[PDB]
């Protein structure tokens, strides 16, 4: 009916941002604004293969008017390349977006249970206490000796006591804290 | 949390970059050798952010301009907050009162701290693994 | 000085238990009771290579009297094959133990933040809410519809068929274990 | 927690096994096709334990004898508790009052529930990944 026109980008700019990194649970939308006559088709692929809505929990909508696909609540399994393919009887163009998802953990730091563990050593023995911390936001770790009164020992995984003596005996604590809260585990050092 | 990361900015998809000459900007290339950062806590909530490649610290001048620092100082410490929207924001510890954010513009160019607002996409960052 | 005797096991039985699976942080001890004349030597290997005490944090003791090696506070990096080697001028015997470590997490379940997430849909649309749970002990998961605590209606994903206006409202994903329980909610809007 | 595991018993290094004939015992072979278990919570703290291979549930008879069950029932539910010593213990839900544990002997042979004590190594179990 009208003058043929191969499909072309209507907002190439917006498409410059290739990688979409999103925190888990956010709704992700991809657009490939396009035009062409006769009016072109919109299809979407995930890592090369066809992408049907049953391919993921939640499925996904495609607003043909806004040349976009909308995926609610993205999760790691969703990570991958998404390609839109626009085409008509006179041409086909395409574009690919990378999608990365990161699960955010807004809790105070978590210490590995059991660590540090009690220890019994002989006078003169060197000693090491371990502490395993997990924290999305940057954790600040400190080791504390009990004298509850305390004596900061080290300030930012292991507390190292050189040529230990009886005075070295006692309770020790590994403290880790972030913007949300702080956590700690203690252990007792016995000396013989 | 001990591994180096990339601070991806949601405003244009740029990875926070600290060029060896002190230039702070963004790029869309993950193979770039200067996007890998090592964040550290000097104290609870306050962090250093330094290039693993050059060993330069991310810092903000009294103008509100991001730059690489050969050695750490008051201008290098940033307040790290995980926002409710699940993104991270980094506020200049030294210019906190004014609410000076570490941000980036639609084109990845350094965004003057005094032009950053709480509701901007420019100050929203996401930690990512190198690969 | 005395009649030669190649090294031999003094408690072969105890050695039957080849694999030592231990929860992280426990002290692990390995023994190879042996005898032989002249009195034999005791050395230990980790995955074939020599095992020096600086090879791991904490180090490790070897009670030569009890033919054993003692490693305090074991952690994942410690996992591997440990071989004792007993030998004298007349022979050498050996034995290898497998060591596995598991970090235990005694906390109530943990739900992935953001999940489930709010959703708005059209009348008739089917819907699915997600919930990601982590829990060392077996978690018990329940989905709750809301109707000094609120009334709920017991119902990784919650699936709502041909939704209607009545379907609109708040939903909760509850998970609990012997330590405690946790939950996250989300609101479903319908148009 | 959805993946099948192995319930390693610290008494002799045996992996809890449910032989296709209903025989419950232990073995020191990880390639054995009948040591993979799928634990499920009927309610908080109460679990079913079934062989992935045969679909038999671990159960305890009124004698205090472990056996494989073609279908789940009261004799299949066990109370799962992560002990302070960081091990797991499974008490017969039905024979709780008497404190009947799921345990195993030095040779991996079924250990009659009425002969199991709180301080025994026989009732201590550790969850492990198949490989």
């Amino acid at each position: 009916n009208r003058m043929p026109v191969a499909p072309y980008w209507t907002s190439p700019e917006k498409m410059e941002k290739k990688l979409h990194a999103v925190p888990a649970a956010k709704t992700v939308k991809f657009k490939c604004p396009s035009s062409g006559t006769p009016n072109p088709t919109l299809r979407w692929l995930k890592n090369g293969k066809e992408f049907k809505p049953d391919h993921r929990i939640g499925g996904y909508k495609v607003r043909y008017a806004t040349w976009s696909i909308i995926m609610d609540s993205v999760v790691p399994s969703d990570k991958g390349n998404y390609t839109c393919i626009v085409e008509n009887e006179y041409g086909s163009i395409n574009h690919t977006y990378q999608l990365d998802v990161v699960e955010r953990s807004p809790h105070r730091p978590i210490l590995q249970a059991g660590l540090p563990a009690n220890k019994t050593v002989a006078l003169g023995s060197n000693v090491e206490f371990m502490c395993k911390v997990y924290s999305d936001p940057q954790p600040h770790i400190q080791w504390l000796k009990h004298i509850p009164y305390v004596q900061i020992l080290k300030t930012a995984e292991v507390l190292h006591l050189r040529n230990v003596s009886f005075e070295d005996a006692g309770e020790y604590t590994c403290l880790a804290g972030n913007s949300i809260g702080l956590s700690h585990h203690s252990a007792w050092l016995t000396v013989l | 949390y001990k591994k180096p990361k990339l601070l991806y900015c949601s405003n244009g998809g740029h990875f926070l970059r600290i060029l060896p000459d002190g230039t702070v900007d963004g790029t869309r290339d993950r193979s770039d050798q200067h996007i890998q950062l090592q964040l550290s806590a000097e104290s609870v909530g306050e962090v250093y952010i330094k290039s693993t490649e050059t060993g330069q610290y991310l810092a903000m001048d009294t103008d509100g301009l991001l730059y690489g620092s050969q050695t750490p100082n008051e201008e290098c410490l940033f307040l790290e907050r995980l926002e409710e929207n699940h993104y991270n924001t980094y506020i200049s510890k030294k210019h906190a009162e004014k609410n000076w954010f570490v941000g980036l513009k639609k084109n990845g160019s350094c965004k003057r701290g005094p032009r950053t607002h709480y509701g901007q996409k420019a100050i929203l960052f996401l930690p990512l693994p190198v690969s």
